[PDB]
């Protein structure tokens, strides 16, 4: 059943050089829209990105919240990497090509499970499909100006490898977004159950907590990733926005506020109107 | 006559452009949404009773493309008699190729005329390539996958006839809840969402007894020329079973078309969109 | 019987001009060819090609003076040991001789067959084996009589130990009078072999449809449409080789395309056998297009319909809707064959039946009825390898990952991918037998095998002329395919892995797919059957046996100079997908798909005379690609380079301003001097740079960067003094020195500068290096 969707504007802030990679005149390439050669941040290596960090966080607290999410008491922490069994008794259970996710087998079960309620499951008999759309990221009027002001947009960096001994010197670069370029990104959130979507509002708002203080792709370890979400507005378009189309949908106003001062310094406040229409 | 040209105005990368069957069943999860299940057999019902809506197809512009008329190749010599020979074959055989006209030169095709294939198509396929990092290891997986990126100014639109009450009813609430899910493919990577805009499409053609169809067809009757389109696709997770479509251009006589509801074991019937859009054409002795 | 006499007549009645230029008996070769058939009868031969000189000396009508002088002669000799009738046997000189003046389409000097392609040169006589010799038409000799008695001498002895039958002297005149010329004039293009083989086809078409020897003598079989052009055309190839998912690994593919070749031959061979035609009567039949002469019979347009009614029915059955046959005819006379006064009616009967094909294709299957009729089948399911439906269970599991569960059809061409190696044709035999693979429309085809014996009552045999281990009894239809394919470390094909592994540089996979350029406009010009005949054999055997001895590193004076960024290797790794007849479609390693495509080319030049061109797409893929993938995109490259100038190739994919001023592909004499200017000065060969551009790649990737500055605003000077300053700091002001200056003749000419050029020269040899 549908009652609405919670739409999260706002803006990507590379404040490293960023680098996504195609491999395909540098030799490492940045992925670029073919039309514009303008580069962009996919909806697929931010939503990956977005899960990758949050299923560690479940990982790790899998006996915390066996109460609170069903289905994470038929998981232990680790990998089924060793004992080639999918579906098994550890955590990240689906094997795809050579790599462990967590994906959870059934319908019945990934209503239940934190991360797919939020993110998906694919299933037998299953698919569960996912309850957010991340779009992808594209530079912002400010920032295509400057490409029409004839400025350079991706960098080229050169590192090098050098023998612990002897000193020889082995070098290759890498292209990447030339730090300090805002995006602009738009999450929207499908609201399904109107129960539980504050506890897949404010999981959604941790994936991208520990996404400001982890990477977004690229080489990362090195300093290519660090990340800053600046949040514009959050709307919350009605069930009765759809039928009738009359304005008026319930909108958030942050217009400088992080990604912290956002999950509880105003989660009470700032949904105030959402948690009363539900 | 005088259609309402729904534009997608797009947000990202598509999956494939729509055709009828795939617009028509995301009309219908979209009606099902806001309204219910009652006003989806009414939905259904004012289709079979009604007007129709087509296939999208491109623009780039203000210069809304439309489908090549099949009509024009048993004629395509007789198109082009007052030509020099030597150019004349390699004209013949890039004017077999096109897929697309414009709004104008599909207005010749219809007549017999002279006419011109456009010069750019408004989209490319590219293959962005995805992986599968491991969750432990990082270990990648490479997969490939494929999409639709438009221009600056491109996008894609569909055709609607039918009665207004119906449109700002039906067709009109489900585009707005479409605007914000997909229009089939990755919807939760960004793919199948768009920006909606209407607008007023006028098509000279002329009153003839054959017909093109600017949709899907699974006729009734035998058709006149056509192209042959086989597809089925998803339904709740059910696999649809493969339907002989007709693509979009292809030449009918006195055909109105016709949904095949099919089971699939849910719980509610599932409607396959095949009714045919006509725009009525001339054609040579067969 | 008078059925095979008929055909034998035809294909030897012009028999004998071999021995009036060599010069064995006196004159007017008519009365030759009768003492040749004579002696031939005497010692070791039968007494059936005494009976067979009649045909042989009563053409031309300079002997046959009165109907009386015939008689004569023939009173004296006895039909009864044949069983022929005294009037039957004058019957048949009387066909064989209208069918003589319905093939030529019309003396002095002993002129060598001159050249299809440009009749200003000319072949020197040659042997049809496809080996250490390209036919090249070179300036006009005549051919000595000491050349022609050795022409004489391998005929009079194979003809003795060949079966006297119409399908096995077709072999024998083909390795031998190919490039002998028919009428010795000024620019005879129409051979003698093809001059006899469509002299056969008219005269068993005549017998067929009932016309006697009063018929011919009154003028009444011309002017009265008593034969009938057959013409057949797979619709949807490209869609059916290729459309297949990230399974088989180009065993497969090889498969696909064995087994295309075998539907073609499976319904042409069923006319055939059906009408009582012989394999003289198929006028062509190259790349899945067919045409055949037949006679207009009502038994004959009512048996052909159940032909096409049958055959339409099983390819919908078996490949759903992705692969049509349109069979169509058209009902001709006997001066419609030929040029009658101004005005060409073979060309004009010939765009009758071609719009027949036309409007056929687009009713891609009306004659199923059924066609647009839903249904519901339980089970429905999809094969993971070629994207078709079946029922649940139909499918059996595969013998690659018997996880897998494969439709049938696909494990009968794995398990044919792994004895194409081993396999010296086929054998067409009845449907339901045991050690069939794969079954067309009306037979199943059997492997014949290398050490073993075949059977079938009809032997296909790939690329010879030569029935060795085949019975007698069999009847024996050769076939040529262009089947060269690098083999592994075992004697089987490569894959798409090894063969991206044996390339300098990146460890990319090549692939390149062409096809002749306004090829309908040369086979409209031919307006007689003989001459249809003759150039399409010639052109079908540039793509069947001489794109083999390319890739072999033959014909080295005739190629030259071509850009290679590697030396030509003994073994080239090359995997010829398909060669069709004009289309070819190549995959390999990508260092020698690039050379193949300019080595293609500069011998496709001089096979013909210069006149006919190529356009070939390439690309550059990742080995772990779909393949109907790589197919779509160099389909799209082979198309941009085909409405552009259809002289040209597409060699890397390359960005350029939307202006329209600038196009993505290169002339071919324009990238090959592009290639001699620029690459000897910056590459060495064998993946290494020059001196003093080792270790240097900075500078080459920065002028690609510089040359992106031209991409982003072409009137923006910056690139010019970019390339001073990065050339200069280097100390290379003598390389490059024409990127420096902009050229003004090209802003007035509206051409665009050189440094938009150099992409497709330098990005080739960056990709050649370790990058
Ligand atoms: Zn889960
Ligand atoms: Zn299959």
């Amino acid at each position: 059943r549908f009652y609405g969707k919670i739409v999260i504007k706002g803006k990507i802030k590379a404040v490293t050089g960023l680098h996504i990679g195609s491999q395909r005149g540098i030799a490492n390439p940045v992925i670029k829209d073919p039309h514009t050669g303008l580069p962009y941040i996919p909806g697929s290596s931010l939503k990956g990105r977005l899960r990758s960090l949050f299923e560690i966080l479940v990982n790790s607290r899998l006996g915390e919240w066996r109460e609170k999410y069903p289905s994470l008491a038929n998981y232990s922490p680790g990998s089924c990497r060793p004992d080639n069994q999918e579906n098994c008794g550890k955590f990240f259970n689906r094997k795809i090509n050579r790599g462990w996710i967590h994906v959870c087998p059934d319908y019945e079960t990934a209503l239940a499970c934190p991360v797919c309620r939020l993110f998906g499951a694919s299933g037998k008999e299953s698919n569960f499909p996912s309850r957010i759309i991340v779009r992808d990221a594209f530079l912002t009027k400010e920032w295509e100006e400057k490409w029409r002001a004839g400025e350079a947009i991706t960098e080229a960096k050169i590192e090098v490898g050098i023998d612990r001994v002897t000193s020889q010197a082995n070098p290759r670069t890498n292209e990447r977004v030339v730090a300090g370029a805002e995006f602009e990104f738009e999450i929207i959130y499908n609201v399904e159950n109107t129960t539980h979507w504050r506890d897949d509002i404010k999981n959604l708002l941790t994936a991208m907590a520990l996404l400001e203080d982890s990477y977004l792709g690229g080489s990362g370890s090195r300093g290519y990733g660090k990340v800053k979400f600046i949040f514009d507005s959050f709307e919350f378009r009605p069930l009765d926005y759809y039928r009738t189309g009359k304005d008026e949908d319930i909108v958030s106003i942050d217009a400088r506020e992080k990604s912290v001062s956002d999950i509880l310094s105003g989660f009470d406040s700032l949904f105030s109107e959402v948690e009363g229409k539900l | 006559p005088k259609f309402i040209a729904v534009k997608l105005i797009p947000k990202g990368p598509f999956r494939d452009i729509p055709r009828a069957d795939t617009l028509f069943g995301a009309i219908g999860n979209a009606i099902s949404a806001i309204h219910g299940q009652s006003a989806v057999e009414e939905l259904v019902d004012a289709f079979v009773g009604g007007a129709r809506i087509s296939s999208a197809f491109p623009y780039s512009g203000d210069t809304y493309y439309l489908p090549k008329p099949l009509s024009v190749e048993p004629a395509l010599e007789g198109i082009l008699t007052g030509l020099d020979e030597e150019e004349r074959y390699t004209t013949a055989k890039r004017l077999r190729k096109a897929k697309y006209l414009d709004l104008k030169n599909f207005e010749l095709a219809l007549r017999l005329r002279p006419f011109t294939i456009p010069e750019e198509i408004p989209y490319a396929r590219v293959d962005v390539p995805r992986v599968v990092l491991d969750r432990v290891t990082q270990d990648s997986s490479i997969y490939f996958w494929e999409e639709i990126r438009f221009r600056e100014k491109s996008g894609v639109y569909f055709l609607y006839s039918g009665p207004r009450e119906v449109f700002d009813g039906y067709i009109a609430p489900a585009m707005r809840f479409l605007g914000d899910t997909g229009i089939g493919g990755k919807s939760t990577w960004g793919a199948g969402l768009f920006e909606v805009e209407f607008h007023e499409m006028k098509i000279d053609a002329p009153g003839s007894e054959y017909s093109v169809t600017l949709s899907n067809a699974l006729p009734t009757k035998t058709p006149v020329l056509w192209r042959l389109l086989r597809k089925g696709g998803w339904s709740f997770g059910r696999r649809k079973p493969r339907m002989t479509f007709i693509a979009e251009g292809s030449i009918v006589k006195n055909d109105p078309g016709g949904m095949e509801r099919l089971e699939l074991g849910l719980s509610h019937e599932v409607y396959v969109y095949g009714l045919t859009f006509p725009l009525g054409v001339e054609l040579p002795e067969g | 019987e008078i059925d095979e006499l008929t055909a034998l007549g035809g294909l030897l009645a012009n028999i004998g001009k071999p021995v009036q230029r060599a010069g064995l008996y006196s004159g007017d070769h008519s009365t030759q060819g009768a003492r040749f058939l004579r002696d031939l009868a005497e010692n070791t031969g039968r007494a059936e090609y005494e009976l067979l000189s009649l045909f042989s000396e009563f053409h031309h009508k300079g002997h046959m003076k009165n109907d009386e002088l015939m008689i004569r002669r023939i009173k004296e000799l006895s039909p009864e040991r044949f069983g022929l009738t005294m009037e039957d046997v004058l019957n048949a000189l009387w066909i064989v001789y209208e069918a003589d003046n319905l093939a030529s389409g019309e003396p002095q000097a002993s002129r060598p067959l001159y050249s299809v392609f440009n009749p200003g040169k000319a072949y020197p006589w040659a042997e049809l084996d496809f080996e250490k010799e390209l036919p090249v038409p070179g300036d006009v000799f005549s051919i000595r009589s000491q050349d022609y008695r050795e022409l004489v001498k391998r005929l009079w002895e194979e003809l003795s130990k060949a079966k006297l039958r119409s399908d096995r002297l077709l072999p024998v005149l083909e390795k031998y009078l190919t490039f002998v010329s028919s009428v010795t004039s000024e620019g005879n293009i129409i051979s003698l072999y093809d001059h006899m083989r469509m002299t056969s086809a008219i005269a068993l078409a005549m017998l067929r449809a009932g016309c006697t020897a009063e018929d011919v003598r009154s003028g009444r079989c011309r002017k009265e449409k008593r034969f009938l052009l057959i013409e057949g055309d797979f619709s949807g190839i490209q869609d059916f080789i290729y459309r297949v998912s990230g399974k088989g690994t180009l065993k497969y593919l090889r498969a696909r395309s064995a087994y295309l070749e075998l539907i073609g031959w499976d319904v042409v061979l069923e006319i055939l056998s059906r009408l009582g035609l012989t394999r003289a009567n198929v006028v062509f039949n190259a790349g899945g297009h067919f045409m055949i002469i037949a006679q207009n019979t009502p038994d004959a347009v009512k048996e052909l319909e159940e032909i096409r009614a049958k055959a339409v029915e099983w390819l919908y059955r078996e490949f759903e809707s992705d692969l049509y046959l349109a069979i169509e005819w058209e009902p001709v006379s006997g001066r419609e064959f030929g040029r009658e006064g101004g005005k060409n009616l073979f060309a004009e009967a010939r765009k009758r039946l071609k719009h027949k094909l036309t409007v056929r294709k687009l009713k891609r299957f009306g004659e199923i009825k059924g066609l647009f009729e839903h249904g519901h089948t339980e089970r429905l399911a999809e094969c993971p390898v070629c994207g078709r439906e079946l029922p649940e269970g139909k499918l059996e599991p595969s013998a690659s990952d018997p996880e897998t569960k494969v439709c049938p059809t696909c494990n009968r061409l794995v398990s044919l991918g792994g004895n194409l190696p081993k396999l010296l044709g086929f054998g067409r035999t009845a449907k339901n037998d045991a050690g069939v693979l794969v079954e067309g429309p009306f037979s199943g085809f059997v492997p014949y095998l290398q050490g073993g014996r075949p059977v079938g009552e009809q032997i296909l045999v790939k690329n010879t002329l030569n029935p060795g281990e085949i019975p007698e009894s069999a009847q024996f239809v050769p076939y040529f395919v262009a089947d060269y394919f690098k083999k592994d470390p075992k004697g089987g094909v490569a894959t798409f892995e090894e063969l991206s592994m044996a390339s300098t540089g990146t460890r990319r996979l090549g692939v390149m797919k062409g096809d002749v350029d306004r090829l309908g406009e040369f086979f409209s010009s031919m307006d007689s059957p003989s001459k249809l005949a003759t150039a399409s054999r010639f052109m079908d055997y540039f793509f069947k046996g001489y794109i083999g001895a390319i890739i072999e590193g033959k014909f080295g004076y005739i190629i030259g100079d071509v850009p290679s960024l590697r030396d030509w290797p003994e073994e080239p790794d090359i995997v010829v997908v398909y060669a069709g007849g004009d289309d070819f479609f190549i995959v390999g390693a990508w260092d020698q798909i690039f050379e193949l495509a300019f080595r293609v080319r500069r011998a496709f030049n001089a096979y013909t005379g210069g006149k006919l061109t190529l356009s070939v797409g390439l690309g550059y893929f990742d080995e772990r690609t779909p393949i109907y993938r790589m197919a779509d995109v160099v389909s799209e490259r082979l198309d941009t380079a085909k409405d552009e100038g259809r002289n040209r190739v597409f060699v890397v994919g390359r960005s350029r301003p939307l202006d329209g001023k600038h196009k993505l592909s290169y002339e071919w004499n324009h990238y090959e001097e592009l290639w001699r200017t620029y690459a000897p000065r910056i590459y060495a060969g064998n993946g290494r740079l020059k001196g003093k551009l080792e270790s240097k790649k900075g500078l080459l990737w920065k002028l690609l960067e510089i040359r992106e500055l031209y991409v982003r605003d072409p009137n923006d000077v910056r690139w010019a003094y970019l390339t001073a300053y990065l050339l200069g700091r280097h100390g290379l002001s003598d390389l490059f020195p024409e990127l420096v200056g902009i050229d003004t003749k090209a802003v007035e000419r509206k051409e665009p500068q050189p440094v938009y050029w150099v992409d497709g020269v330098l990005k080739i040899v960056l990709m050649a290096v370790r990058r």
